[PDB]
């Protein structure tokens, strides 16, 4: 259900007033949906030459 | 002798001459220099490629 592509919000009110307070804390489902490309690079040749990490 | 040029003296020879721009010129040898029979060369060539290429 959470992930039903459903931005949950919960509906925890107050005692003196009712304030539904619907903050999203479901991550935002849809909009638009890419695969992150991901590089692993190397350190730099100056970096092991120096051989101190 | 036959000592110390086998022993590997490294002998120089200086003349002087008017016409020579400095006056005095010379030159030398030692046993290994004269004619080596045989060369030791061990040369290493260090980080072939880095930083620089």
């Amino acid at each position: 259900d959470w992930n039903s592509g459903e931005r949950f919000t919960c509906t925890v009110t107050h005692t003196d007033l009712p304030s539904p307070l619907k903050q999203t804390i479901s991550r935002p489902k849809g909009v638009a949906l890419h695969r992150p490309d991901v590089y692993l690079l190397p350190p730099a040749r100056e970096q092991l030459n120096l051989r101190e990490s | 002798s036959e000592e110390e040029w086998n022993t590997g003296e490294t002998y120089t020879c200086v003349v002087a001459h008017e016409a020579l721009p400095n006056r005095v010129t010379e030159r030398t040898v030692d046993k290994s220099t004269g004619k080596p029979t045989l060369y030791n060369v061990s040369l290493v060539m260090s980080d072939t490629a880095g930083t620089c290429y």
